[PDB]
């Protein structure tokens, strides 16, 4: 075999859950504004997350919004707000966007796709899920809550200070913006230790991960990681109906990047349920079914599948919303 | 409470630091949002704040696991000794057994 | 005679008769106001939480002499109402055990954790009743219920000496031996009967000789199966414990505890200040009372071959009685007016 | 050193310091258990703003269902009673159920009415964290929220503390929107009954309920008299108990049979199945009912002194039903049998 | 290295093995049972080392090992994260009469006994001198727990009578 670096990826999802660009993963649960990442070497972009409560309870985290900043335009640039609405410098605009080098775009399956110059690729979704790809150039001048975008995950806990610290409460606290933000202390490991009731349903919910469904993924990707934080949100947020399905989905997609597909969507579990004269078919390849592509023709057609809402092969979709 | 400043916001754009971006010196380095300016009060620029006001930037504690370290003083971490300068943890490196 | 509780589920009447009753409320070990005549005392046996077998089971004992109370419980003993007749009480602490003495005949040994025997001389014949037997010389007719009847197992036998009429009695075990938790795996069962099969391999064999280790083998399978021990051991050296101080008072003292077999230490409590003056050791059985400035006289202890951590200081400067450290006799009491210590 | 909270009367709730207000809810709320090192919890179950079933919850085993009928459950199985377990001795009082838990310190009724009432012990001072509010002397604070905030609206403190389980999810609770000829709540104020439980508590708040009680009046004499056994509960606990009240216009409280309900009534409830053990009675004055003095009680009821039944191998036989050994036989007489 | 093993196959189930969650009234011992790694002692320990994988190591190997008599299955792991935990300076004790306890007193010379020249340390440094090798030497535990003899500096240990 021949090693080559590939790109990176930086995912936060869930209640508050971690996986750092090499592949560390974690939960912080803290209540502030936080760097995400930034270049760190030539100062060329920034990402600041906000967070706040959900689901009244002590171990329930969120995400409300994430801003990113270009020093290359000179202005604190789109902030994605809660909603599927973007802001330019505080003013709605509607998608997509061109400019000289931004991207901003709805995509098939109700989320938005911000890219730059051939790389720092972010997919955002209105409820709290991010996903950053980032090019091969960044290989090691990166810090921030990510980590640097090194080989090695054992050092992911590096504080500014130039020191890794053991336990996480003590790494996290070291990213905050204000002062105000009081540093949390001891990180809650079991929720649903205070929510007895919750117990059985968590347990046996949890647990299509290790079951045959599954099985062709085992040895794509462990799901040791995917089942704790399958039943730490079932446990914690208020409604466990779609807070299973918003844990398996996550499972789906990481396997999806390696290649291997899997179903798992059958009668009794939250299936897409996508409005009537659409379809819920698995790959269709989203370049054209939008005749914005009709009119431009020959500006790109390079997609994997996507396995969203779609149409008979015989439909474009409609400005209002329809297919017809 | 002298030699305390304050400061206006032109309005203009909104780009001032009002006091929504006070310059701790745990937060120099780290970059400051500004959601607008806000008319307040901060100390110089060349001063940064600290718990209690605003001292010298070259004497704010360096910060290993939640606990205070005075400029100069140093700390073995298993196999070497660091000591923090600049607020900056600096040290030799020795791959030991 | 001796009425005493082998483990912690099952039971050993005067005359001699094994039997098996697990219960969760209070009941009667042995009285004597139930014959044609002024009852004079009353001991309860009330247990916490030891239907099953489990380590959590707690026991407690509380004794009515004449007007006070003792509650055995976790720790020491206790007065909560001082006896007219404190004449003959005497509370001994020798080895690992507890010793009691409340009349001319009565006594009680406690190991503190969950074995009890009750010692009477042959003055209460034929006038004591409870879960003990009447103590006449007879096993057959030593199962007779309160109301005058003999049973004939002990399920029902001891649901009517229950005190408080609200304990939804026990009902039954249909199943043999080999309680649920066994029988289901021959993987555990096929170790616990080897593990405490040593009651017959080496040192016990002149004990054998003696007394048939038949009841005391039962018993070790049986709360051993039903007891998920998990970093405390404590569950398993009981019987053997018990055992061995059966075999004891046939005067055929046995010594089985290895470095890696239930092993135990009294060093802990040496002297930490200096510590170097080793006061302590672990003795075969460590004859029962030894004289000190508390009772400076022998006394009627029924054991004399009590288990444990002793001390064995030189004929001179004999124990003292509360920093645990040997002095010279200057520090007994001045005087015993009032029966205070005085110092 | 023990406090007492209390759910009464229809959507009515009393704290462990006086504070006390209304509510209906549907998603089996927290009543107690500190929100630290929990342990256990104690959770009582609604069902169309009623009042049905309560439950415990000992770590994450162990359930155990009381409802209000008397049915006890296991979690998936129907147990009997009295049931005794591991701890949390299921028993039967005066006429009332009752569930104790002394290993860890806490003792719930249900009587006739279904009126809850829960008994904490002192180690838990400053730490109770659930809906019956903070246990602290002070009387004020007691609306913290799970989030630790303090608020003043009761429906906005109390919806805070709901509690969902796989299939059962339930939604917000709003105030029900619906308002409105005698006013015999003065009665707490005018009669020397009461005049003596005046120094101790302030009746106001129970007239307060009375009258918005006395708005619905459902029915003829119902309007106040649930709202007067609390009170003197209530100021019976507080150190002096109110003797021989309900002399004068309650409405007799309700128990199968005997109807013999009175204060300072013996926990012990001596029966002809017992030892007669004396001495050993030293429980407190509990409120309840029983029947007469010349009759002793059985399992169902209780019959007149010379009917105990012989009892042999768990089988009952009445007086003179001699029973037959191979050797020998003999007769039942009061319970002895010769 | 040979080719003729049985290959582990796998285990397709999740934490708490088949031997836990059976009966759920074990598996609620265990997780509170050692839980002491951050009960009374090791709340300085955990400043320096997370105690995440020791406990998951705990709660394996409890349920599926069982025990009769032998509570050896389990203070090995508390003994391994003191280990850890000495390594770093920091020594700590857990042991007591009522949990793993240990005696090496056995040992003593049973001739007359009263020479009591053993006991039970924690720390203990770990390479002394005696007539084996009495010469400096390089040992990176330098503390090894144990029971160890200290008598006075003269008079220095021997080697085979011991
Ligand atoms: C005391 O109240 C409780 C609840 O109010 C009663 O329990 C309920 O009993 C009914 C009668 O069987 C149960 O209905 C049955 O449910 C099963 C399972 O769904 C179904 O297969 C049967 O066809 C029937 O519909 C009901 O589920 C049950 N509710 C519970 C346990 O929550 C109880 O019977 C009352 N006590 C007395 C003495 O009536
Ligand atoms: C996209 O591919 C061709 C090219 O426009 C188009 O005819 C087809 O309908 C589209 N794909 C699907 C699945 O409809
Ligand atoms: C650390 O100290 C050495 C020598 O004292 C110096 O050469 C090096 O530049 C220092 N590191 C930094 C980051 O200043
Ligand atoms: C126990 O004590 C007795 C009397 O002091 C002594 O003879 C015996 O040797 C001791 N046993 C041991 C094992 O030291
Ligand atoms: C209760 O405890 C908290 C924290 O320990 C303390 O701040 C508060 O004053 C206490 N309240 C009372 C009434 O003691
Ligand atoms: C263990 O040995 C060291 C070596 O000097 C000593 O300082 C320490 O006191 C010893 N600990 C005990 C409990 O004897
Ligand atoms: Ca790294
Ligand atoms: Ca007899
Ligand atoms: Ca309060």
């Amino acid at each position: 075999c021949s090693n080559e670096e590939c790109p990176g990826e930086c995912l936060v999802t869930g209640q508050s859950h971690f996986k750092s660009f090499d592949n560390r993963y974690f939960t912080f649960s803290g209540i502030c504004q936080y760097l995400l990442a930034r270049d760190c070497q030539d100062h060329s972009f920034s990402i600041v997350i906000e967070t706040v409560q959900c689901a009244d309870d002590r171990d329930a985290v969120c995400t409300r919004s994430v801003t990113v900043r270009l020093p290359g335009l000179h202005n604190s640039l789109v902030k994605l707000k809660h909603g599927a609405g973007v802001a330019m410098d505080g003013q709605d605009v509607q998608l997509p966007l061109l400019k000289g080098d931004l991207r901003i775009q709805h995509t098939v399956t109700a989320s938005v796709r911000l890219s730059y110059g051939e790389d720092l690729q972010m997919d955002w979704d209105g409820r709290g899920r991010l996903l950053v790809k980032l090019s091969p150039v960044y290989a090691g001048k990166t810090c921030g809550l990510c980590g640097n975008y090194n080989g090695n995950q054992g050092d992911d806990f590096l504080t500014p200070s130039g020191l890794a610290e053991p336990r996480v409460e003590d790494f996290g606290n070291a990213w905050k913006l204000h002062g105000d933000c009081q540093d949390l202390q001891k990180q809650h490991s079991d929720p649903c230790a205070l929510n007895p009731r919750m117990t059985r349903f968590s347990e046996e919910a949890c647990a299509v991960l290790t079951s045959p469904t599954f099985e062709a993924c085992h040895r794509a990707v462990s799901p040791l990681p995917y089942l704790r934080n399958c039943r730490y949100d079932v446990c914690s947020c208020s409604d466990g109906r779609e807070c299973l399905c918003g844990a398996l989905a996550s499972y789906a997609a990481a396997c999806a990047g390696r290649g291997v597909r899997v179903a798992w969507r059958e009668p009794g579990r939250c299936e897409l349920n996508c409005p009537k004269g659409q379809v819920y078919l698995q790959c269709g390849t989203p370049c054209n079914l939008t005749c914005r592509s009709l009119s431009y023709p020959d500006e790109e057609c390079n997609e994997a599948c996507l396995e969203g809402c779609f149409c008979p092969p015989g439909l474009y979709m409609d400005e209002r919303g329809d297919c017809v | 409470r002298p030699p305390m400043v304050k400061l206006v916001c032109p309005a203009d754009n909104l780009r001032a630091e009002g006091l929504e971006c006070t310059k701790t010196c745990q937060n120099y380095d780290l970059e400051c949002m500004s959601m607008g300016c806000v008319s307040g009060c901060l100390c110089p620029p060349g001063m940064v704040r600290h718990e209690n006001r605003c001292v010298a930037l070259e004497r704010c504690p360096c910060f290993h696991q939640g606990k205070e370290y005075a400029p100069g003083e140093t700390v073995k971490i298993g196999c070497n000794t660091c000591v923090c300068r600049d607020r900056k943890w600096n040290c030799t490196d020795h791959v030991c057994d | 005679a001796t009425c005493s509780t082998i483990g912690m589920a099952h039971y050993l009447t005067f005359d001699g008769l094994k039997y098996l009753f697990p219960g969760e409320c209070q009941y009667v070990l042995v009285q004597d106001y139930c014959g044609s005549n002024p009852g004079t005392f009353r001991i309860l046996v009330g247990n916490k939480g030891c239907s099953h077998p489990s380590v959590k089971c707690k026991k407690r004992v509380t004794i009515l002499v004449e007007g006070g109370e003792i509650e055995l419980f976790d720790g020491e003993v206790n007065v909560k109402r001082p006896m007219k007749d404190e004449t003959h009480f005497e509370v001994v602490e020798s080895g690992r055990y507890i010793i009691l003495l409340l009349g001319k005949a009565l006594s009680v040994v406690w190991d503190r954790h969950l074995s009890i025997s009750v010692v009477l001389k042959q003055t209460y014949q034929e006038k004591v009743c409870g879960l003990c037997g009447n103590f006449d010389g007879i096993q057959n007719n030593d199962l007779t219920s309160s109301n005058l009847q003999v049973e004939e197992d002990p399920v029902d036998f001891g649901n009517s000496w229950k005190v408080s009429s609200q304990c939804a009695d026990t009902r039954k075990v249909p199943l043999d031996s080999s309680p649920a938790t066994c029988h289901n795996n021959i993987m555990k069962q096929t170790m616990v009967d080897s593990s405490c099969r040593i009651l017959t391999s080496d040192v016990f064999q002149d004990c054998n000789k003696l007394v048939d280790p038949e009841p005391y083998l039962d018993v070790c399978i049986y709360d051993t199966c039903s007891c998920e021990s998990i970093g405390d051991c404590a569950c398993f050296c009981d019987t053997i414990a018990a055992y061995a101080h059966v075999c004891a008072q046939h005067g055929k003292v046995v010594t089985w505890r290895t470095a890696t077999l239930c092993p135990q230490s009294c060093e802990e409590r040496n002297l930490r200040e200096n510590g170097y003056e080793c006061e302590w050791r672990y003795n075969s059985c460590a004859p029962a009372c030894q004289v000190t400035c508390q009772h400076p006289e022998p006394l009627a202890c029924p054991v004399q071959c009590v288990e444990g951590c002793h001390a064995h200081c030189p004929p001179g400067k004999i124990l003292d009685e509360l920093l645990q450290t040997c002095v010279d006799p200057e520090d007994c009491p001045v005087c015993e007016v009032a029966g205070r210590r005085f110092a | 050193s023990t406090a007492r909270c209390s759910l009464f009367g229809s959507d009515f709730v009393n704290t462990f310091d006086g504070s006390m207000y209304s509510f209906a809810g549907y998603c089996s709320y927290l009543l107690a258990g500190g929100c630290q090192k929990r342990s256990f919890s104690i959770i009582g179950d609604f069902q169309n703003g009623k009042r049905v079933s309560l439950s415990v919850y000992l770590g994450e085993f162990f359930d155990i269902h009381l409802f209000v009928n008397g049915t006890v459950t296991q979690g998936d199985q129907r147990v009997s009673m009295p049931y005794a377990s591991k701890g949390l001795y299921l028993e039967t009082e005066a006429g009332y159920y009752k569930l104790s838990g002394e290993a860890y310190g806490f003792v719930a009724r249900i009587d006739g009415s279904g009126n809850f009432q829960v008994l904490l012990s002192d180690r838990y001072f400053n730490k109770t964290c659930g809906l019956c509010g903070n246990f602290n002397i002070f009387a004020e604070d007691d609306f913290m929220t799970q989030e630790g905030t303090l608020t003043s609206d009761p429906y906005d403190f109390a919806n805070s503390w709901a509690l969902s389980s796989g299939e059962q999810w339930c939604e917000r609770a709003s105030p029900p929107s619906s308002s409105c000829l005698w006013e015999q709540c003065q009665l707490l104020k005018s009669t020397s009954v009461f005049a003596r439980c005046h120094p101790l508590v302030d009746p106001e708040p129970f007239v307060a309920l009375c009258e918005k009680t006395l708005c619905e009046c459902a029915g003829g004499l119902e309007c106040a008299c649930p709202a007067l056994l609390e009170y003197a509960r209530t100021c019976a606990q507080e150190g002096m108990v109110l003797y021989g009240w309900t002399d004068h216009s309650a409405c007799s409280p309700v128990c199968p049979a005997g109807m013999e309900y009175r204060q300072c009534v013996s926990p012990c409830a001596r029966t002809c199945q017992s030892l007669h053990i004396n001495e050993m009675c030293q429980e407190r004055c509990v409120d309840g009912c029983s029947c007469p003095e010349g009759q002793l009680l059985d399992e169902g009821l209780c019959v007149e002194s010379t009917e105990c039944p012989c009892v042999h191998s768990g089988k009952r036989y009445p007086p003179g039903t001699s029973l037959s050994r191979d050797c020998n036989t003999c007769i039942c007489r009061n319970s002895q049998w010769i």
